[PDB]
């Protein structure tokens, strides 16, 4: 995640193993139950896309759901690209590039790039955009997996 | 399981039924106004005859602690 | 929560997973028992509204009670709005806006807004107002759930 | 509790959940056994009255004993007020007020007030006065609950 | 369960009853003066005849360790 | 249980009895001099005849390791 250091700057720090394991354990115990979404939300505080793929990729089991989510993440990403067209002409030397759906999904962007966008002024909340897609896709799952 | 399929047993305490209702209501994602409509309507409708009778005597305007204490002996 | 840093300022820091889990475990084990209220009170030390919705939203089970509480929180909030009318004329550029019942419930306010009110001079104790509503609603529950 | 910070001043810090839980677990396991008193004493190191009511209020079970203790705490408090009369004339602007039995019991005092008394020069040991009442009342219990 | 419904069994030790009393008293939220009134009154009143007899002999002014040691053989 | 009620069984090892004694002595709050008096006196007095006999042969001045090794076969 990207956290604020004592000095008063935003720097990246790694997520903790008993945080990781707590994510694992939630999924083990409460599967598709709604409490998973606030839980997720708390444990995703200050998290990167990269950390969010890590959390999704580290799941075991419920592979039908994991595939449905993936496909929701790509749909929501396809929709990001649709709604926000690429911008006019070449990229400025003085500036950094606008993200695509796949940069938001973490796929085409690097960590330093993910830190550029979030730490820069104005900052862009690429975590929160992926977060809604995850929560939206979580609703899809919850609604389906209701019996 | 669908919200329409939530019903109170003939020997089941209302209390255990109301818990089931707001759990299933907890998995419904509808507008609040619709969920208010579901609350006043479906809950009583699928309640058992003995408690149903009781709840009809509370009239309208009733709140959950009063419903929950009203159908306790049933 | 909003905690004091070493430098001598009040800054926000996230709540801990084994704190979260301790909240979960209390509820699992002691359900509606009275010891839940001091317990809550200790674990809510320096907590935000946002953190208080997180704690309430992360409950599983006892949904009749969770709904009764919600409805108590909204009643107490409706009462906040009644008792404290909105103030005269437009909001000053030099000042920040007075809260409503829904800002106290965390709903209409953002975190930075919740930090503005609490850290600012005079500070306003929107946690402690929600806390009484929670404790009041906890009494309602305890009294009902007595057998 | 009120602890010394790195800077070299006495500041308040909250008590830890696995400290809280360790207090709970002691009571669960060893009930009225004498080892409870040194144990208490260690876990009450640097503790406030407020933290001491928190610890007493968070008990479950043994309510006859909990009531006997309460009533001992009030007796010992009544005795504090008896032995130490209020002082002559109005309270000075330059000074802070002397405690009563109920300030020692934490009831009529606020935290900042509890920190004023303990951190100020001379300091007054209102923790240690309540601590003796707790230990005294613990002897009463231990002696009764011997079979 | 209500505080008036708390009573001592015919074979139940007082001790186990006094524990039940301050647990239920622990769920009453009334003024201290009222709760003092409940203490001196209701406790003895719902105590069993054999101990009740014993407690009448302690007279007034009695404290919990002396009541608790007084009804121990009963 | 009172300290006078602490006694050694007819088949109970002394050792298990001495443990019981300093546990109950651990719940007595009396002056050290009185507790010394209790040590030399009550311990032997409520000890069983077979070990009691043994302890009489150690004479006075004896310490706990020597008492504890003295009544081991009993």
């Amino acid at each position: 995640p990207i956290v604020q250091n004592l000095q008063g700057q935003m720097v990246h720090q790694a997520i903790s193993p008993r945080t990781l394991n707590a994510w694992v354990k939630v999924v083990e115990e409460k599967a598709f139950s709604p409490e998973v979404i606030p839980m997720f939300s708390a444990l995703s505080e200050g998290a990167t896309p990269q950390d969010l793929n890590t959390m999704l990729n580290t799941v075991g089991g419920h592979q039908a759901a994991m595939q449905m989510l993936k496909e929701t993440i790509n749909e929501e990403a396809a929709e990001w690209d649709r709604l926000h067209p690429v911008h006019a002409g070449p990229i400025a030397p003085g500036q950094m590039r606008e993200p695509r759906g796949s940069d938001i999904a973490g796929t085409t962007s690097t960590l330093q790039e993910q830190i550029g966008w979030m730490t820069h002024n104005p900052p862009i909340p690429v975590g929160e955009i992926y977060k809604r897609w995850i929560i939206l896709g979580l609703n899809k799952i919850v609604r389906m997996y209701s019996p | 399981t669908s919200i329409l399929d939530i019903r109170q047993g003939p020997k089941e305490p209302f209390r255990d039924y109301v818990d089931r209702f707001y759990k299933t209501l907890r998995a419904e994602q509808a507008s609040q106004e619709v969920k208010n409509w579901m609350t006043e309507t479906l809950l009583v409708q699928n309640a058992n005859p003995d408690c149903k009778t009781i709840l009809k005597a509370l009239g309208p305007g009733a709140t959950l602690e009063e419903m929950m204490t009203a159908c306790q002996g049933v």
